């Protein structure tokens, strides 16, 4: 309806940016580092691109010759959604040595942020990482919207059991 | 016809004269030589001297010698004088990582493209038995990614990350003999810029360059999903076509009129160049993914006897699979 | 006070071609 | 040891040496190294062992090699390689000091870390721009400093020996004859 | 600035103005106004079929 074109556009933009190569540094000898974190040569960087649906949900993609950075912000309706989103992202960021493609601290103004290097594109396929990001952007909304109803449904039984006795 | 050697990627591949042996580098600091015993590929030899990632190999057929270059700022020349291959040392005098290597048509010099804004042309000296290099560095501003040689053993094409495709001359007077006159120019000292291209506004990094059999035409692919052909017979003129597909990582001439390309779409393609100066797309050649290769193709070579009469071509890439494609 | 070598001159070796050959190495390497 | 990985001193000396040889490097700017180590996970690499275990080495790659430039981290009193080089060049007669600045050669297997060539130049330039020529940043261009380090650093002791035995192979004064020790028992060459 | 008339609404299909339309579309996403985002996203799919996946690279390497 409205989410499907957004996911389609993010898919199309990601497919045109994950075309990476290998590149040793031309400043310090025999150091292979990503050329989007360490910003040492303007020629190797691509123009950043932003895609959005409304005024509070958008994706920023920053390209390079051997690294891509993808920062995503998610939906928030009320305070409970806000704090649950914050808790969930802090949970994921703590376990970043297992999530090979997750950045420890996000870019300012965005909730979650991925960093993909050419090593992660050679050790894995290409379309499955894009599918993983598309799964990521929707499964989190499903999970938090389920956790809200789960917490709401845990108060009825407690209140009923307390009021039952007396 | 697909064959899967290893699950790891193939950085680079080299063929020999009889198309019996193949040299591969499975993304490590080693080179593996395989032969064909009947109808199955079985590994033959291992070559291990580098202490860094290997980035380029080439095989001089007539002399039967393998040149290897890698990211440890080294290059070696492997030769077979007994059953075991042995190396010979090359002095390169670069301080950054090498990126490409290629033999010459006469097999007397070889060109190495590196990331120190240099092109190193190396030739042999026997008074103390090693290879000595000369540098081309004047108009280059960034790292070179592709190289090619002219049939007349002098001129040299180069593509670099500074959005330019250049044609230099690499005449070494100690080894080579005096050349004739070409449409590209007349006065050919060493390290003199003969021609330069790359003016298109939104230029991207050039990944591959190639000359034609006649030697009077150049072709190159860019990272803005464009292919371009430069002619020099009637005049110094260009024709650029803007494809609607992902970037292309290699290019090679099949004849005077047709050019074959490959890239991240995992499918080789054929373009046609008319005599009047027009590029037109023709077709793909491969009509999980619906494609034999499962990842980006990194290198395209010719199985047949090259641009004089080409019938089949070989593709290899990151998926670990090597494929032979026949036009007929 | 002392020569460049910062030592007493060794009279035995004073009382009693590598440089020719080394020039080609110096040219090729550098 | 401070990650849950216990390697004993004696029997696992040659297992950690492969880790040192494969994954270690000297940082150019410490600041960007720490920024990438704190806010990014592109430094952690997995190493397989003969037993079959997989260990993970992270920010420890660029801490181990820096005992050379800062010697006090493992309880050694001194000045470090960069400053000791300065104290050695600035201790000879004035005329020959320029002859040593231009020609410094690195040898041995413990100078093959990535970046060790590119750090000594910066350290010497900064140590020579605040100790000798204090301020006045114009004349450093005329002051030429160059470090030579070919990719054949390990065997440079051998290769030199491969030349000196080739030139002087024939003339019988370079060698100590067997008959010299049959009568004299000492040597003056 | 004529993107408002475009919001109120392939056309020429010159095979070079598709890049210009792509540039305008991707530069228009930085300033949403509660109705432009939906129509711009709807035309992104239409323009992608006519132009191709390669066109996204041209705006990405436009610099």
């Amino acid at each position: 309806a409205t989410l499907r074109p957004y996911l389609s556009a993010v898919r199309a933009t990601l497919q045109a940016a994950l075309c990476l190569e290998n590149f040793s540094s031309q400043v310090v000898e025999r150091h292979n580092k990503p050329e989007v974190e360490v910003r040492s040569s303007k020629e190797l960087l691509l123009q950043p691109v932003t895609i959005s649906r409304n005024e509070k949900e958008k994706v920023l993609i920053e390209g390079s010759i051997n690294s891509v950075r993808v920062s995503i912000a998610v939906k928030q309706a009320d305070e409970i959604e806000k704090i649950l989103c914050h808790k969930f992202m802090r949970f994921m960021m703590m376990r970043a040595e297992n999530f090979f493609i997750l950045r420890r601290k996000p870019v300012e103004g965005y909730d979650i942020s991925f960093l993909i290097t050419n090593f992660h594109t050679e050790q894995m396929y290409k379309h499955k990482l894009v599918d993983f990001v598309i799964h990521f952007m929707e499964e989190i909304d499903k999970e938090i919207s389920e956790m809200k109803l789960s917490v709401n449904a845990r108060a009825r039984i407690v209140a009923e059991e307390f009021l039952k006795n007396f | 016809s697909l064959h899967q050697f290893l699950l790891e990627p193939i950085t680079c591949h080299a063929w020999n004269r009889d198309r019996t042996q193949i040299a591969l580098s499975p993304n490590n600091h080693e080179v593996h030589i395989y032969k064909k015993n009947g109808g199955q590929w079985v590994k033959a030899h291992e070559l291990k001297e580098h202490n860094g990632h290997i980035t380029g190999i080439d095989w001089a057929p007539k002399s039967d010698r393998i040149v290897t270059c890698g990211a440890d700022r080294n290059a070696y020349v492997w030769s077979q004088k007994d059953g075991v291959w042995k190396p010979t040392l090359v002095i390169l005098r670069i301080n950054r990582a090498a990126t490409f290597v290629k033999w010459s048509p006469l097999e007397n010099k070889f060109a190495v493209g590196s990331g120190a804004r240099l092109i190193s042309v190396c030739y042999f000296e026997s008074e103390n038995d090693w290879w000595v290099s000369k540098h081309i560095k004047k108009p280059i501003r960034s790292t070179v990614l592709s190289l090619d040689w002219h049939p007349n053993n002098v001129l040299l094409a180069a593509g670099s990350c500074d959005f330019k495709c250049r044609v230099f001359s690499a005449y070494i007077k100690e080894v080579d003999e005096k050349p004739a006159s070409t449409p590209w120019g007349s006065k050919m000292p060493f390290g003199q810029l003969m021609s330069e291209f790359g003016g298109s506004g939104t230029g991207g990094w050039v990944h591959g360059v190639s000359f034609s059999a006649s030697g009077s035409r150049l072709a190159w692919v860019s990272h803005d999903s464009t292919v371009s052909v430069a002619d020099a017979s009637k005049s110094v003129q260009v024709s650029t076509l803007k494809t609607e597909f992902l970037p292309l990582l290699s290019v090679s001439f099949v004849s005077e009129n047709s050019v074959v390309a490959a890239g991240h779409d995992c499918c080789p393609m054929l373009f046609n160049y008319d005599d009047r100066g027009c590029l037109t797309f023709v077709s793909k050649l491969d009509i999980a993914l619906e494609t034999l290769h499962q990842n980006s193709i990194t290198q395209v070579s010719i199985y047949e006897v090259d641009k004089q009469d080409c019938r089949k071509f070989c593709t290899t890439g990151i998926d670990g699979a090597m494929t032979i494609w026949d036009f007929k | 006070q002392l020569p460049v070598t910062r030592t007493k001159i060794d009279w035995n070796k004073i009382l009693s071609a590598l440089m020719e050959v080394m020039q080609k190495r110096s040219k090729a390497i550098h | 040891l401070l990650r849950g990985y216990a390697f004993n001193h004696s029997a696992d000396f040659e297992t950690v040496r492969m880790i040192k040889e494969k994954l270690c490097y000297v940082g150019y700017n410490i600041e960007q190294e720490q920024k990438l180590a704190l806010e990014t996970t592109v430094l952690v690499e997995s190493y397989t062992l003969p037993d079959g275990r997989i260990i993970k080495v992270g920010g420890e790659r660029f801490e181990a090699p820096e005992a050379l430039f800062q010697p006090h981290l493992i309880n050694v009193e001194g000045v470090g390689v960069a400053e000791l080089l300065f104290n050695t060049i600035q201790a000879a007669d004035i005329d020959t000091r320029s002859e040593f600045y231009k020609h410094i050669v690195l040898s041995g297997g413990s100078t093959m870390y990535p970046g060790l060539p590119s750090r000594l130049e910066r350290e010497l330039k900064q140590l020579y721009l605040e100790r000798v020529l204090k301020g006045d940043v114009e004349k450093l261009s005329k002051f030429k400093i160059r470090i030579e380090d070919p990719p054949r650093r390990k065997h440079m002791v051998f290769l030199g020996g491969a030349v000196l035995a080739d030139i002087m192979k024939d003339k019988d004064n370079f060698w100590m004859t067997r008959q010299e020790y049959q009568e004299k028992g000492v040597r003056v060459l | 600035i004529v993107l408002k008339v475009l919001i109120s609404f392939v056309q020429s299909l010159d095979k070079n103005g598709v890049d210009l339309l792509m540039k305008y579309i991707y530069k228009g996403f930085e300033s949403p106004s509660d109705n432009s985002s939906a129509v711009l996203l709807q035309w992104h799919e239409k323009a992608l079929a006519a132009g191709g996946v390669g066109s996204i690279v041209r705006v990405l390497t436009a610099r």
